[PDB]
């Protein structure tokens, strides 16, 4: 499989101009197609042949396919254009994805997130079980990394994240989970939920007391 | 008139088999190649398969190459998909699309796409789940932790449908044993604590399951 790379994330502001790439060697000898998808939806073909578009495709979105790379450019881009987007490239009679990109036309300022962190409950204590749980809320763009941390040393074991959704006031929220024994959780001095957000950082902390 | 229609989808154990359909209506089936794209939950798309109009050349995804068999039927206008020895990681919405082509030509399209259906292999039976009490200026924030259940979904209300506004409960965690978590939170005055009294009320009816969970500091 030659493999299509993509940036995994685009913010652009309404009105502005779009750049989605789209990498890989045996491109550019080849014709690159873009598919468009919005939430809950099908995909879409908006670009075919390098830079032809389907009849009913609004004119704003155009591509070219410059030597290894191919790009789809959204003139104006409207709100309505958030979603996300792939590339596909025909490797003899094997079609190739490229890893996508997350067009987010921003709707809204910059909101960080409201990071929640609960200890293990008694009863599931008492059930010789520990589910530290990390609730994040009201963050925009809907983007999160999580880690955990054991004494301020990074948990990667017992971990269980969402990936973030939309909640209803257009902002995103996620959910991590650390499962933990009663002993392990009995013998550190605190547990942390480091959560990153637009290149911020929220870290809470509980401990066993 | 153009449609693609999925059918076939389901839960299956691993090591299990599934058969997909797509039927066709709006032009001729046997003009064009249709092919399978899927997507796993939050992830990209992965081309499956693909065959001719005709039905001769046959192409696989290396992910699936001996475990999957494509073929059609153009008197019936249908397209199926035939699994076997699923994998977990088969888990995705499997969508039909039609090409521009009767092959898979160098600057060929899928113009058309079916609204998909849904494949979840997992070793997992239904279960209900445990509910635990999550507990800590003028706010107070309280929850419950839905943990191990399954399938989707869980309702969860807090004293009984009297408190909604200030409540968020948090879509469910997908975990590695196939089974789902979810917590609920609802933010309530810190004055009030110890006086006023918070449940959860969790329903699972998959499993027939309710519980009420008085949350305290």
């Amino acid at each position: 499989s030659f493999e299509l790379t993509q940036p995994p994330s685009v913010s652009v502001s309404p009105g502005q101009t779009a750049s989605i790439t789209c990498s890989g060697d045996k491109l550019g000898d080849i014709y690159a197609s873009w598919y468009q998808q919005k939430p809950g939806q099908s995909p879409v073909v908006v670009i075919f042949q390098d830079n032809k578009r389907p009849s009913g495709v609004p004119e704003r979105f155009s591509g070219s396919n410059s030597g290894n790379t191919a790009t789809l450019t959204i003139s104006g881009t409207q709100a309505l254009d958030e979603a996300d987007y792939y590339c596909q490239a025909w490797d003899t009679s094997t079609s190739v994805f490229g890893t996508g990109t997350k067009v987010t036309v921003l709707g809204q300022p910059k909101a960080n997130p409201t990071v929640t962190l609960f200890p293990p409950s008694s009863e599931e204590l008492q059930a010789n079980k520990a589910t530290l749980v990390c609730l994040i809320s009201d963050f925009y763009p809907g983007a999160v990394t999580v880690a955990w941390k054991a004494d301020g040393s990074p948990v990667k074991a017992g971990v269980e994240t969402t990936k973030p959704s939309k909640q209803s006031n257009n902002k995103y929220a996620a959910s991590s989970y650390l499962s933990l024994t009663p002993e392990q959780w009995k013998s550190h001095r605190s547990y942390s939920c480091q959560v990153t957000h637009e290149g911020s950082t929220v870290e809470k902390t509980v401990a066993p007391t | 008139e153009v449609q693609l229609v999925e059918s076939g989808g389901g839960l299956v154990q691993p090591g299990g088999s599934l058969r997909l359909s797509c039927a066709a209506s709006g032009f001729t089936f046997s003009s064009y190649a249709i092919h399978w794209v899927r997507q796993a939950p939050g992830k990209g798309l992965e081309w499956v398969s693909g065959l001719s109009g005709g039905g001769g050349d046959t192409d696989y995804a290396d992910s699936v190459k001996g475990r999957l068999t494509i073929s059609r039927d153009n008197s019936k206008k249908t397209l199926f998909l035939e699994m076997n020895n699923l994998r977990p990681e088969d888990t995705a919405i499997y969508y039909c699309a039609k090409l521009t082509g009767y092959g898979s030509t160098p600057g060929s399209y899928m113009d058309v796409w079916g609204k998909g259906t849904t494949v979840s292999v997992s070793s997992a039976s239904t279960k209900g789940p445990s509910v635990f009490p999550l507990a800590p200026g003028g706010t107070a924030a309280l929850g419950c932790l839905v943990k191990d259940y399954f399938p989707e979904p869980v309702t969860v209300s807090w004293n009984s449908g009297a408190l909604t506004s200030g409540v968020h409960t948090f879509p469910a965690v997908l975990q590695s044993s196939g089974l789902y978590s979810l917590s609920s939170v609802v933010t309530v005055p810190s004055s009030s604590l110890g006086t006023q009294t918070y449940i959860c009320n969790v329903n699972h009816k998959p499993s027939n399951t309710k519980v009420d969970k008085k949350v305290e500091p």
